[PDB]
């Protein structure tokens, strides 16, 4: 229905940036949510995708070095980055793609990596 | 372990004209998996049909979505200018979920 | 204890609803097991296949799906997708042989096939070896989705879709999970000579 974020910032090369995606009329809870990625000048690729019970899914490029949380007494949407490398200047937009539909896209912000 | 090549790259359409938009996949992949969705610039992706053969909410209907087979075309009939904006075709089959190559739309 | 009924019948169920043959107390003959053409998988992930011919079991259970090609891989005993956690999930600690048959002119119509089902949306996982039979809808967000589909809302159940010409996957496979789960008081027999 309505999903905002924000979180986003500019972080040195190894570094851990915290990524949030409420949601308002979404229960996070029980649903088919994943990622997405825009790096600039290019097209769009896999991030993470989290099921409705706890199984995760990740893109072989980005496998490890990532964690997928949803909280239960808010109904938002966390990952939280771990040992970034500068290939991952991007936009991170949280979705709610199911199988049979393609959801609610969001704003989505502008993760950076310079030194 | 698919890649999903979307031709032509670049299409000059002009204003008012039917567009016809095909990306196909590497395999002969099923079409309940399939789906194809806007990206304005700087904005958010808007969903545009699922499965390759139907609508969305809060869209007139006059884009026609088919497939079948292998090459998966989009159908558009009439076009306005808050419509030009690039298209990705996403294929989730549950095990492998590649994505697309989007094509640039202007006059 | 024949195993000819879980193997070349014209009935094979969904993944959902999935059927569950007893082959409780009767004479047992692996030998005859491995000739139903070139399968697709035979991994055995407990007994070694070549001694279970002649070892000691005891109840053993048969189940019976059809699944797409794709994600025949999922019934290894720790996996995660829609398969192997929201419809037919398999204990850790298996001791079964999962058998593939790769069907493509039995099990798929030329229009197309739509008895053929998978659950897609649950609200939780799945404890290891449970009938997953419902119908009622799902409810994706803050409202009730009390007796109608509608924004918020799928039935969470999706046809598969068999067509031929559609490749090595997407092709409906019929998978048998002989699981050997012992239980102390044997009934069928360990070793025919």
């Amino acid at each position: 229905v309505q999903l905002v974020q924000s979180g986003g910032g500019l972080v040195q090369p190894g570094g851990s940036l915290r990524l949030s995606c409420a949601a308002s009329g979404i229960t996070v809870s029980a649903n088919y949510m994943n990622w997405v990625r825009q790096a600039p000048g290019k097209g769009l690729e896999w991030v993470s995708l989290i099921y409705a019970g706890g199984s995760t899914f990740y893109a072989d490029s980005v496998k490890g070095r990532f964690t997928i949380s949803r909280h239960n007494s808010n109904n938002t949407l966390y990952l939280q980055m771990n040992s970034l490398r500068p290939e991952d200047t991007a936009m991170y937009y949280c979705a709610r793609d199911l199988l049979e539909a393609g959801g609610m896209d969001v704003w989505g912000q502008g993760t950076a990596v310079t030194v | 372990e698919l890649v999903l090549t979307q031709s032509p790259g670049t299409l000059s359409l002009s204003p008012g004209e039917r567009a016809t938009l095909s990306c196909r996949a590497s395999l002969s992949v099923s079409s309940n998996f399939l789906a194809w969705y806007q990206q304005k610039p700087g904005q958010a992706p808007r969903l545009l049909v699922y499965g390759a053969s139907s609508r969305a909410t809060d869209i007139p209907d006059r884009i026609s979505g088919s497939g079948s087979g292998t090459d998966f075309t989009l159908n558009i009939s009439r076009l306005e200018p808050e419509d030009f904006a690039v298209y990705y075709c996403q294929y989730s089959d549950g095990s492998s979920w590649t994505f697309g190559q989007g094509t640039r739309l202007e006059i | 204890c024949p195993f000819d009924e879980v193997f070349n019948a014209t009935r094979f169920a969904s993944v959902y609803a999935w059927n569950r043959k007893r082959i409780s107390n009767c004479v047992a003959d692996y030998s005859v097991l491995y000739n139903f053409a070139p399968f697709f998988a035979f991994k055995c992930y407990g007994v070694s296949p070549t001694k279970l011919n002649d070892l000691c079991f005891t109840n053993v259970y048969a189940d019976s799906f059809v699944i797409r090609g794709n994600e025949v891989s999922q019934i290894a005993p720790g996996q995660t997708g829609n398969i192997a956690d929201y419809n037919y999930k398999l204990p850790d600690d298996f001791t079964g042989c999962v058998i593939a048959w790769n069907s493509n002119k039995l099990d798929s119509k030329v229009g197309g096939n739509y008895n053929y089902r998978y659950r897609l949306f649950r609200k939780s996982n799945l404890k290891p070896f449970e009938r997953d039979i419902s119908t009622e809808i799902y409810q994706a967000g803050n409202k009730p989705c009390n007796g109608v589909a509608g924004v918020n809302c799928y039935f969470p159940l999706q046809s598969y879709g068999f067509r031929p010409t559609y490749g090595v996957g997407h092709q409906p496979y019929r998978v048998v999970v002989l699981s050997f789960e012992l239980l102390h008081a044997p009934a069928t027999v360990c070793g025919p000579k």
